[PDB]
């Protein structure tokens, strides 16, 4: 019922960087609680009772708040302390959640690798054409995918795919797959991955001709 | 005199007694009751929750009661001085009801309702005392054009007087007993006794405060509590006006 | 110690039932509150209801109220949650964790699956074409999770993102992307190698260039 | 005086209005307290109970509400319809008090107190009136040894009639708006205005019921009860006489 | 399988003070209520008071209020009661035992004795005077209790008693009696063999007939 | 602190025999509890809320009562039933005990086999004399003792000693000792121990001359 707004849902922070995450709830409650997660892992109480750090939680660590208004905050960022931070509430049954805040690495920019494979013959035989795109070790996430038959832009039959950012170089990638009936591919001849990424405000365009 | 002033103490301290009596035997076996559930359900919930033990229980209990006393709500977990309750609330003072259902925090507030009855009471004692001699006016006025049919028709006028004044009770009695108790039946979801009884409390000016007519928090009828008020005033007025002309008639 | 020690991940027919068990251990069973929890795709956590064990009462989130039944056993000291009438949507993480205000201990998480398909292999496709050269698999077409895709029997790890799957109707489809020397290739033979458990499949394909 | 009573009566309603604007702006803010007190207890008491749901301590608040809604008292005598209880209730119909610190729960009880208090608060206005005068009647002759006093220093006598008034309420005031007030603030362990706010709630009859001295039999001074009944029919009587004159020049005037 | 176990028992000083312990298992410490409960030489239990080892509150007898100090430690599961200023009335078994309405499992109890007495070995003296005849051992003049009394060193364990220690002068005092066929004795050796552990001793006494 | 009382404090019964003890609450009490002790060893409970069995209790056992009256009764009395059982109350704090009814077992009558026993040459020497007095294997319990030094009886220095019931044949047994100053005891000639038993209205005495 008490909905809890953790907004920003993504933030970067550099090792030795300051951190504040904010959780405003819908109607007061008397203390907050915060959970770290890291893929592949469950949940973890990171602080409860609002400002009390749980067992292996450093120090650098810290909540405070009352009311409508809580913050989980790092003194000085590590590489480690990058993970989701969910706040918890049971002020009122039932207890809720956060949708969760994401903390990356923040790393010097990248071009997205742009990378375009036409269909293999293997699956054409069996009457699909998957166009694959691979943006590879790119920094920041946001990036655009768009995809032109013969220029004609198409978005429908379009599937993507991130990846967590990387564990040593702090990149993130992704796939974009056009998926067509051969019939629709073999209509068409030029097939373009055009890619919108901060790096540059001209963008990163890999195209195939189909002879 | 003396002698009838400690002869009538006497009969007060009996009729005290007596309601002593009455009042045990029909609410203590009730009272009493409650108290073994309240240790029933204390019984129960350690058998459940071996974590907690009586005396642990017995601190909740205590803690949990003073809340409820102050008019925490057990339902929830987290308005009685909105303009329309505070109105009322002010008028529960000046016309000595004061239910009490809504009690003062703030020592600011009861410094306040000190100074705010001895102004006033008494100043509502002069309207209720001119509303009373007017109502009373009225009413005998308006019936002695109905009394002037049953007067040519030979009935003799000591028992004329006696007819009119059992109509002069009754039509009041409709207007600020019967036509309330059935208003506030609908109302406030009250039985046809319940209604009845807050009626006579409010009008007796005893105001329990166990009972009290648009306080119910759901209730967003804000025209209702205040006019309430406006039917106290009447029924007051009413319930003085002819007890004193009772008064008059008597000595 | 404490430890939630849940049941393994389960798949099941739409319309079925699933019951799911979480072992505690290090601490009395019956001394604290069990809750269960939904993760649906790592987004908002849902509290899906508590039981006392010791008591055996059991609250639910109104959102749940048909769909969960939790009971105990107080003997094995295990809970269960038991999902009826399962739909696409209950496709989930779900977590059993313990606590009346704040959920201190989580078990490892159990894996729900609502799906029509049947076991089916994988179609793998290989994704042929500056110093460096990217290659590719497409493994499509395939269920349940997951696969394993190796190159050159793992032995080429670097340069490697293997990206998520996605549910294309029923049915799972990821990419790999390979990062080589274009000294490397085609001048040595890169194979990826895609393996699904489930059907016991294990298919090698050569990225063979474009001739 | 058909028009100053509309004039008094859009007075009163002004007087009401203003009232209302008053407690709102200091009780208001002081609203939310007790049920944030009740979570608090509810909060601490699940952190230090662990085998315990926030809704299985949810069902007990109501089911102890119940009873203490029943008139159960927590046990650490507390019988409230004991005849020393029942006595003191039925005193507080009659006087029009009507504290409700304890409130009947039978239909019985109710229609009960419907006859006592038609028969028994009109009985009593007799009584008070007859108290009044007496008490009176004593108190102004009492007066008359210091009325000597002023008289032999050769001071006007309308001026004596005056002093005697204000000695007539002053000395009153002393021993039933003073020496009550004191007498409660150390007995009942209130504050100085705690105890003065439910000497004059009580006087007034206004009887709220958020204080009261009780009537619960009891030792480390059992003389306590006793004297508190008597009082309440003093210090009423003694109202009576002044508000009376008050009144009585104020609709002449 | 829930046990508590009580540490052993302890022997002070009249005016000194006592901590005895008690450390659960089969459960958890926390979960549940601990009480302490006196046996005064074998009549009504007296309730001392409880403690909730999860918040350490504590409630006592009113009669105990000063006595009894209940402590717990969280983290070795113990529960500790400390009795102050002690007296030869506090002088009892005392139980630690699990409850918040019935105490459910108890402690095998520990044994209080305020006394002022030194340890002292006991003189065994023997006791000589038909089908049966009744011989015995008197043990006298020791501190504090045990001593057992064993007759041919086990080999008469039918026909044997050992009476209950009894104060003689701010000192225990029992006999243990076996009976034999007065064919076996003076005939054949009768010997009582008597241990006191508080003070190493293990004396022999051969039943020589009057 | 309500007041629990059990009367009679002793009873006995034969084996098959029904029991019924019972225990009244100063003030009344919405579930008795019971306690099975047997000498050496600490209290069990043996009854809970008033009807129910712990668990090693046999079925014989039954408990039942409300308000200031309870009891505990045996259908069929066992040799193994015999012992101490104790009523406890926690309607109110604090909690509160009976005195303890002892229930022994009922068996044939059986004469006190009474031996007489006088001062060692061990004890002479040191100053002290111990004449010592069996009374051993008789039933019922109640049985009187007394001393008589050349026939003028002597209570002075007399110290008792009772044994709980033998387990292996249900008699009681006990040892009067009059412990005398040699002086005392050499002034007398003649020593007789005078035992009052139900067994005979006619006492037995075993008696020795110093000589
Ligand atoms: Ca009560
Ligand atoms: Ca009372
Ligand atoms: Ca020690
Ligand atoms: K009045
Ligand atoms: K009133
Ligand atoms: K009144
Ligand atoms: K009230
Ligand atoms: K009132
Ligand atoms: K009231």
């Amino acid at each position: 019922q008490i909905v809890l707004t953790q907004s920003p849902a993504i933030m970067s922070a550099s090792p030795g960087e300051k951190v504040t995450m904010t959780c405003s709830a819908s109607s007061s409650v008397s203390y907050m609680h915060w959970y770290q997660q890291k893929s592949g892992t469950s949940p973890k109480r990171w602080i409860y009772d609002t400002s009390k750090l749980a067992s292996g939680v450093p120090a650098r660590f810290s909540g405070s708040g009352s009311g409508t208004s809580y913050s989980l905050t790092i003194s000085s960022m590590e590489a480690e302390d990058a993970a989701t931070y969910y706040c918890q509430q049971w002020s009122n049954s039932p207890p809720t959640f956060g949708a969760g805040a994401k903390l990356e690495l923040k790393r010097a920019d990248a071009a997205p690798t742009v990378s375009i494979f036409p269909p293999s013959s293997e699956q054409l035989t069996s009457g699909g054409a998957s166009v694959v795109c691979f943006l590879n070790n790119f920094y920041p996430k946001d990036i655009n995918v768009k995809w032109k038959i013969d220029g004609s832009e198409r978005q429908n039959g379009v599937l993507n795919s991130w990846t967590d950012q990387d564990s040593k170089d702090s990149t993130y990638s992704m796939s974009s797959t056009l998926t067509l009936t051969k019939d629709e591919y073999e209509r068409h001849n030029s097939y373009t991955c055009e890619a919108t990424h901060k790096t540059s405000t001209s963008p990163i365009v890999k195209s195939f001709n189909r002879n | 005199r003396s002698t009838t002033l400690l002869a009538l103490l006497a009969l007060v301290l009996l009729y005290l007694v007596s309601g002593a009596l009455v009042f045990r035997a029909l609410e203590q076996p009730h009272e009493q009751q409650a108290q073994r559930e309240l240790g029933e359900v204390r019984e129960k919930f350690l058998r459940a929750h071996p974590c907690v033990s009586d005396q642990e229980l017995g601190l909740l209990i205590k803690e949990v009661a003073d809340a409820l006393g102050g008019g925490a709500d057990p339902e929830t977990q987290s308005s009685a001085w909105d303009l329309g309750s505070a109105f009322f609330f002010s008028g529960t003072i000046i016309t000595t009801i004061g239910y009490g259902n809504v009690a003062l925090r703030t020592d600011a507030g009861r410094l306040f309702c000190i100074f705010y009855a001895l102004v006033g009471i008494p100043l509502f004692d002069i309207l209720l005392a001119g509303v009373g001699d007017r109502l009373g006016s009225s009413l005998r006025h308006g019936i002695g054009h109905i009394e002037a049919i049953f007067l040519k028709w030979h009935v003799p006028p000591e028992l004329v007087r006696v007819l009119s004044a059992m109509l002069f009770l009754l039509i009041g009695c409709l207007l600020f007993v019967l036509t309330p108790t059935f208003v506030f039946c609908y109302m406030e979801d009250w039985s046809k006794l319940e209604a009845i009884y807050f009626v006579i409390v409010t009008l007796t000016t005893v105001g329990f405060g166990d009972y009290v007519a648009g306080a119910d928090p759901r209730q967003d009828s804000p025209a209702y509590q205040p006019l309430v008020w406006f039917w106290i005033l009447l029924g007051l007025a009413y319930f003085a006006s002819v007890l004193t002309t009772i008064g008059n008639w008597l000595r | 110690e404490v430890q939630l020690q849940q049941s393994g991940p389960e798949l099941v027919k739409p319309g079925a039932s699933m019951k799911t068990s979480c072992k505690v251990s290090g601490y009395s069973f019956t001394g604290y509150i069990m809750n269960w929890v939904k993760q649906r795709h790592g987004k908002n956590l849902e509290w899906i209801g508590l039981i006392n064990p010791n008591t055996g009462y059991t609250t639910y989130n109104q959102k749940f109220k048909g769909k969960a039944t939790l009971t105990v056993d107080k003997s094995s000291s295990t809970a269960y949650m038991e999902l009826l009438s399962l739909t696409s949507e209950d496709s989930a993480i779900y977590y059993c964790t313990r606590g009346n205000y704040v959920f201190d201990y989580w078990g490892q998480g159990t894996t729900l699956t609502v799906s029509s398909a049947k076991t089916t292999p994988p179609s793998v496709y290989p994704l042929a074409p500056n110093s460096m050269v990217t290659l590719g698999c497409l493994v499509k077409g395939y269920f349940p999770e997951p696969v394993t895709v190796t190159w050159n029997s793992g032995s080429l790890s670097s340069g490697v993102h293997t990206f998520p799957a996605v549910l294309q109707s029923d049915l799972y489809t990821l990419s790999s992307s390979v990062t080589v020397p274009s000294s490397s290739w085609p001048s040595e033979t890169v194979t990826c190698n895609v393996a699904h458990p489930a059907s016991s499949t294990k298919v090698d394909k050569k990225i063979v260039p474009r001739d």
